[PDB]
């Protein structure tokens, strides 16, 4: 139990939060970048109809999977904003 | 499609080859049409001061003169003389041209919208009588024109008749951005819905 | 060569480079034998004097002019014009300006340069004047503005329309009572706006995914 | 006499000009520089504007909306003069305001962004969670004492 406990932020971390400036930065960065992953994915999927997956990935830059990369970037900010609202509203309603 | 034309035709002025293409005075007249119709105050303005070619040629035929006159009045905010020029363009620019005679009526329609837009931008309110005197048209004359544009909803203002004021409730805030976005997002849903359904079944 | 080179840079909106070419142009006419070259020399002196007004240095207009040899050799109604408008710009009076141009019209008529830069100077003196007046206001009556600025009622209204179109102080002009509301609030949410390009790209991509699905059909 | 002259301006308070005028006239018209004379009465004259400017700063901090009609009464001025003092003080960059000419409101404040108001609301929430904690530890202490 001693080992596990490394926080005084066990009950002081869900109502505790970072300013909304920083949440505006995450929202702005996240939306802006996903355009760029989306423009590579558009060049990419002009193909996906030739011979051999492995070739397409080299030549028209299927590497790292841009399809996978956009899903990851969307999933991370999507889950984060539900938390950001979820904590926001929780404070307004319980505290006053 | 005058948006595509507008970007192609500015280039035409700077450098011109004459083989199998209509006379160069005609090419200036086509450029000014597309610029006024497509672009708004700022872009339009900068474009006809940073085109030496138009300015060195001045007027040289009636069609060119009527188009150029319209231009100056529009960004310079003179509405007295805006209106004679409207009538003049109709007669000497659209009807003679092969490619704009189809658009004769489309042209006058859209141009009254733009002029009004820039005016509405600069004012919170106007009085109908003040707005009429600006044009050089009587009081009753104005009410008709505003009322063909307003239910279509690309003028985005309303008219208190009893107060005689014209109010402008066109958003440019966050509310405006909201209107744009949500309409496009319904369109994404709809596109996915149908193409979705078709692939699941097959 | 010198005269034109001066006049060319005045239109390009740098008056530092303009002024130096006119300094040398004055000397050529002056020291050449007069016989008609004296009439042209007068014109260059005025062109020296116009430049330092645009550069926003109105004591130095005053410095070139002296009763030692500058007025004495070349004396015109335009030499009297030059310093009256230079005092108008200093005062920041639009009244003093129009008074000068009525009685010194013939300088504007005989020299194009002088006419040109008296329009540009007028409007920017105007623009800057107005901004200061309406700065600690919102719902300022145009009647009140018009006193302090010295122009007519009508003139204030006409000038504001163009400026709101520049967006150079924003605001909206209400003729239902005669106020000018001066809104200086931030425009456009950056975050919402970049969401339009992201949807934009998703709306394009789905037509392309549907090109894949032609394979299944 | 000197200690008290500076002591007004260093703190923020409301005061009026014929109070300053009456009090400091039989005192400091005995000392020269800025007083007496025919050109140093124009240096005395100058303290009427600065007394007015000092009020404008106090009012700026405490009111954010005050009536322009009430502001005139405060300063002992008429409406025109009140306007001129506010103008010149916003220009230097010492206050900020917007005056409404219908006379409803003169509003002293530079309007706050959404982000600014909300960043302060986060700061309150973190501090409330801290207060409940520290109380909780001092309650445990008192159970042994009693």
């Amino acid at each position: 139990k001693m080992l596990m406990n490394l926080h005084k932020e066990q009950w002081q971390s869900g109502l505790k939060m970072y300013d909304y400036e920083e949440k505006e930065e995450s929202n702005l960065a996240a939306t802006k970048s996903m355009v760029k992953i989306a423009e590579q994915y558009s060049k990419r999927i002009e193909e996906e109809k030739e011979l051999t997956e492995e070739e397409l990935k080299t030549r028209y830059v299927g590497r790292q999977d841009p399809k996978k990369h956009l899903s990851e970037t969307a999933d991370e900010t999507l889950e984060n904003n539900i938390v950001s609202v979820l904590t926001a509203g929780v404070n307004s309603v319980a505290i006053k | 499609n005058f948006k595509e034309a507008a970007k192609l035709l500015v280039d035409s002025l700077a450098t011109f080859t004459s083989i199998e293409l209509t006379s160069y005075e005609s090419i200036a007249t086509y450029a000014s049409v597309t610029g006024l119709f497509t672009l708004e105050r700022t872009d339009l303005k900068s474009k006809v001061i940073d085109s030496p070619e138009l300015l060195s040629l001045i007027s040289t035929t009636a069609a060119l003169q009527s188009i150029s006159s319209l231009t100056i009045s529009l960004y310079a905010s003179d509405y007295a003389s805006y209106f004679p020029y409207l009538l003049e363009t109709y007669a000497n620019v659209l009807i003679p041209c092969k490619y704009l005679n189809r658009h004769a009526d489309f042209f006058v329609r859209e141009m009254r919208r733009k002029v009004y837009a820039q005016l509405l931008e600069s004012y919170k309110t106007l009085s109908l009588k003040s707005m009429a005197s600006a044009f050089g048209v009587s009081v009753a004359f104005l009410d008709n024109d505003l009322g063909k544009f307003i239910p279509n909803k690309q003028l985005n203002c309303v008219i208190d008749r009893v107060n005689g004021i014209v109010e402008t409730n066109r958003p440019d805030n966050k509310n405006a951005q909201y209107h744009l976005l949500v309409k496009q997002g319904d369109g994404l849903l709809t596109k996915l819905q149908k193409y979705g359904a078709a692939v699941r079944l097959t | 060569l010198d005269l034109m080179s001066g006049i060319l840079h005045c239109e390009d909106k740098d008056y530092k480079t303009a002024f130096s070419y006119f300094f040398e142009s004055f000397e050529s006419y002056h020291n050449l034998t007069t016989h008609n070259s004296y009439e042209k020399a007068c014109q260059v002196l005025k062109y020296m004097l116009l430049s330092k007004i645009m550069l926003n240095l109105i004591d130095d207009v005053k410095n070139i002019l002296n009763a030692k040899y500058t007025k004495e050799t070349y004396q015109s109604r335009g030499i009297d014009a030059m310093k009256a408008v230079a005092e108008a710009y200093n005062n920041r009076s639009l009244l003093d300006f129009n008074t000068a141009l009525k009685q010194y019209e013939k300088e504007l008529m005989g020299d194009e340069l002088t006419r040109s830069h008296f329009n540009a100077l007028y409007d920017t003196l105007l623009e800057s004047n107005l901004c200061k007046i309406i700065e600690p206001f919102e719902c300022v009556e145009i009647s009140h503005i018009s006193k302090i600025i010295g122009l007519d009622t009508q003139q204030v209204e006409g000038k504001l329309s163009q400026m709101i179109l520049d967006k150079i102080f924003y605001g909206v002009l209400d003729q239902g009572n005669g106020w000018l509301y001066v809104y200086e609030t931030p425009n456009q949410d950056a975050t919402y706006d970049s969401a339009l390009e992201l949807v934009g790209q998703l709306n394009k991509v789905v037509d392309q995914l549907f090109e894949k699905a032609s394979v299944l059909y | 006499s000197q200690e008290s002259l500076v002591k007004l301006f260093t703190t923020n308070e409301l005061m009026r000009w014929p109070i300053v005028q009456k009090t400091y006239e039989p005192v400091l018209n005995e000392d020269d520089l800025a007083f007496g004379g025919e050109a140093n009465k124009h240096h005395w004259e100058d303290l009427q504007k600065r007394v007015i400017e000092h009020n404008l700063r106090v009012i700026s901090e405490y009111y954010s909306r005050i009536t322009l009609l009430r502001l005139n009464e405060l300063l002992d001025l008429t409406e025109s003069q009140t306007e001129t003092y506010i103008s010149d003080l916003v220009n230097q960059g010492i206050i900020y305001a917007k005056v409404n000419r219908p006379a409803k409101i003169v509003n002293f404040e530079k309007p706050k962004n959404s982000s600014q108001l909300l960043n302060e609301w986060s700061h309150n929430v973190d501090e409330l969670l801290e207060h409940i904690e520290t109380i909780g530890h001092l309650i445990t202490k008192e159970e042994i004492m009693h």
